[PDB]
């Protein structure tokens, strides 16, 4: 059976879906089954799993990860192998990297050989002057922060926060998985969250630039050089997120508040004339004040984006804030529609009609939420507003369809518990709603018929089990309310 | 010396020979201690000269060198970075000394220039002989700090061109 599975395996490579799913299958149940033949098993696997670095290895970590969860002390038995597996781990991270942690995830936290060697492997990893494969050992180093629990010894983390500091002032393609990743490990510590906090204040501080009715705070030229080395908008939305948290657990955090109520405050307070970006003749493709302009645009409507999620969170209800918020829109679409990215002669519409958006799903699902459906005498006619704004109408469900076609492709998604899919499949049952309902009010409507169908198409081939959860949210005869 | 009494008054007193500092063993205890003692002693710019002169002679002297394998907290100070640099420089030469020194090096943090160590290490390979030269070379990807990355790597292709004898 063993050696059935092993030429199965290979010989999946649909058919070759369903050839792996049987060898796996087939190893699984023969793990469960043969006890005298699991060490042999699984040190057989862990020679064949570190065994294709060009080919894709997914279903080896799969299996992997199945014989690990069924048996969590076959691998402790199987000893000398949790130093042995880090011979080449940083070459070729497709997320198998990410797998093969979180699978050996309770190894680590019940083997500390094993965490000290991937501590000594560390070093080398950031270290790396290359930035070829550098982002696997940042995405494993922030997946271990979680690994490892933060009750409360706490030297450990005390030590080991400074580490990926270390390397902040790296590229900015480097630089970004850290601001995407910082909130999930943020939700387990105290003490640790402070000192993120601190570290990232310093770093927005570092191009905050502080004044009082001047020019655009931002010092958009210093990601400017050909390439850019420090994403902004990615940055900002890690600082909102980790803000909103920080609260939530609950002076750095009043110079948070402070410094993001008067950025947004000086957004209100400019214009285009006030940025570098005043002429629509001003920057253009294949120009190297072009591509510097075309960078600052793609930067600033970012930035517009991210103050839009955390003034809504802050003005509960609150006239001046949605103010503020229908304000800051009014410059996004002013660098887009005539000046969109930069002009882009295509007739193409990237990301649903706008590049990528910057909006947990949380808040907007919400925000439609208020926008439509959202009828009460609390709403202090900001909602109202909000409504007369028609291009915010288009705006508002745009991002969202941009996010489901991230998930209709891809099986994860931006923002905060984006990859975590029960957290996203409740989100995913209320949004629904209300762009069903929009399209049954009576252009606008024809972006709801685009949502809705791709939102079908998702959990038919995301969530196969969770469909009866969607038919009750809908609201076993799951013909009965589909006919209707 | 003002290095010494401020060492002394805080941080680490002065310890003799290779026998360790005696200061808190860890880089919070120790750092802060010392930078105190260097905001507080050396304050004046007279009182920081007498306190960098006092520095320069405690590593000179051999039995603080033999110490350093305090000294590591006065070389993460933003003031004591080029210091730091040059001590080490002027040491190179002098005295697996210089193994030693390029594993100290190695992996190490932000120093105050991005774009003259590197230079400073060429010209030290370019003087230095085989061993200690194809050493130097050897740590550039930690030197690597991205301040000079292309321009040292085309210095670097033309002294391959130019040395056959180190090409490896």
């Amino acid at each position: 059976l063993v050696d059935l599975g092993f030429s199965l395996m290979e010989s999946y490579e649909m058919p070759a879906q369903q050839a792996c799913k049987l060898g796996a299958s087939i190893l699984l149940e023969t793990f469960k089954v043969h006890e005298p033949i699991r060490s042999d098993i699984l040190e057989q696997v862990l020679n064949r799993v570190l065994t294709k670095a060009a080919s894709p290895v997914s279903h080896f970590i799969d299996l992997l990860s199945n014989i690990v969860v069924s048996a969590p002390l076959v691998l402790q038995n199987s000893s000398s192998r949790v130093t042995e597996t880090f011979d080449n781990l940083s070459f070729l991270p497709i997320d198998t990297v990410q797998g093969l942690l979180r699978a050996v995830q309770p190894l680590l936290k019940v083997s500390m050989s094993v965490r000290d060697s991937l501590i000594l492997v560390l070093q080398k990893a950031i270290f790396s002057r290359q930035l070829d494969a550098r982002k696997a050992a940042v995405a494993g180093f922030l997946l271990l922060l979680r690994n490892f629990k933060i009750l409360g010894n706490e030297a450990f983390c005390l030590e080991i926060l400074g580490s990926l500091r270390r390397c902040l002032s790296q590229q900015a393609d480097v630089r970004l998985m850290l601001y995407e990743g910082f909130y999930d490990v943020l939700r387990r510590n105290s003490q640790l969250a402070s000192s993120i906090m601190e570290t990232l204040l310093s770093q927005i501080k570092q191009y905050y630039l502080p004044q009082q009715d001047l020019l655009p705070p931002l010092k958009l030229e210093g990601c400017i050089m050909i390439f850019l080395q420090e994403p902004l908008a990615h940055l900002l939305c890690c600082i909102q997120h980790c803000l909103a948290w920080y609260k939530s657990t609950v002076g750095f955090e009043q110079n948070f508040e402070e410094m993001l109520e008067s950025v947004t405050r000086r957004m209100i307070k400019s214009e285009l004339e006030d940025f570098e970006l005043d002429k629509s003749a001003d920057f253009s493709p294949s120009s190297g004040v072009g591509v510097k302009n075309n960078i600052y645009a793609i930067q600033v409507m970012g930035i517009c984006e991210v103050l839009i999620e955390y003034n809504f969170k802050i003005g509960n209800f609150s006239k001046n804030k949605f103010e503020d918020v229908l304000g800051l829109f009014t410059c996004y679409n002013k660098l887009s529609e005539i000046l969109k990215e930069k002009a882009g002669k295509n007739k193409s519409t990237l990301g649903n009609r706008i590049a990528r958006s910057f909006l947990s799903m949380g808040f907007v699902s919400t925000l439609l939420t208020a926008l439509f459906r959202d009828n009460a005498q609390s709403h202090e006619e900001s909602l109202a507003v909000l409504r007369s704004s028609t291009e915010f109408m288009r705006y508002a469900v745009s991002v969202a369809l941009q996010k489901v076609q991230q998930l209709e492709e891809m099986g994860q998604t931006d923002g905060p518990d984006g990859q975590n899919p029960e957290k996203m499949f409740q989100n995913l049952c209320k949004i629904t709603r209300v762009l069903l309902w929009r399209y049954t009010s009576i252009s606008i409507s024809l972006l709801c018929l685009e949502g809705l169908l791709r939102i079908f198409n998702t959990m038919q081939q995301l969530y196969a089990a969770r469909i009866p959860q969607f038919l009750q949210a809908l609201d076993i005869n799951v013909t009965e309310k589909a006919a209707f | 010396g003002v290095f010494e009494e401020l060492l002394r008054t805080s941080g680490i007193i002065l310890k003799v020979g290779e026998g360790q500092n005696e200061i808190a063993v860890d880089q919070t205890a120790f750092q802060k201690k010392l930078r105190v003692a260097l905001e507080k002693h050396p304050s004046y710019p007279g009182v920081v000269n007498e306190f960098i002169s006092g520095l320069e002679s405690h590593i000179k002297d051999r039995s603080q060198f033999k110490n350093c394998l305090l000294i590591k907290l006065l070389l993460g100070i933003k003031i004591l970075q080029p210091a730091v640099v040059t001590l080490l420089l002027e040491k190179i030469p002098e005295f697996n000394f210089p193994r030693l020194i390029v594993n100290q090096f190695k992996w190490l943090d932000g120093l105050l220039d991005s774009q003259d160590l590197v230079k400073k290490l060429m010209q030290m390979l370019s003087v230095s002989p085989v061993p200690i030269q194809h050493d130097i070379i050897t740590s550039l990807p930690e030197i690597l700090e991205d301040s000079q990355q292309n321009e040292v790597a085309r210095e670097l292709s033309c002294l391959l061109k130019q040395g056959r004898r180190l090409t490896v």
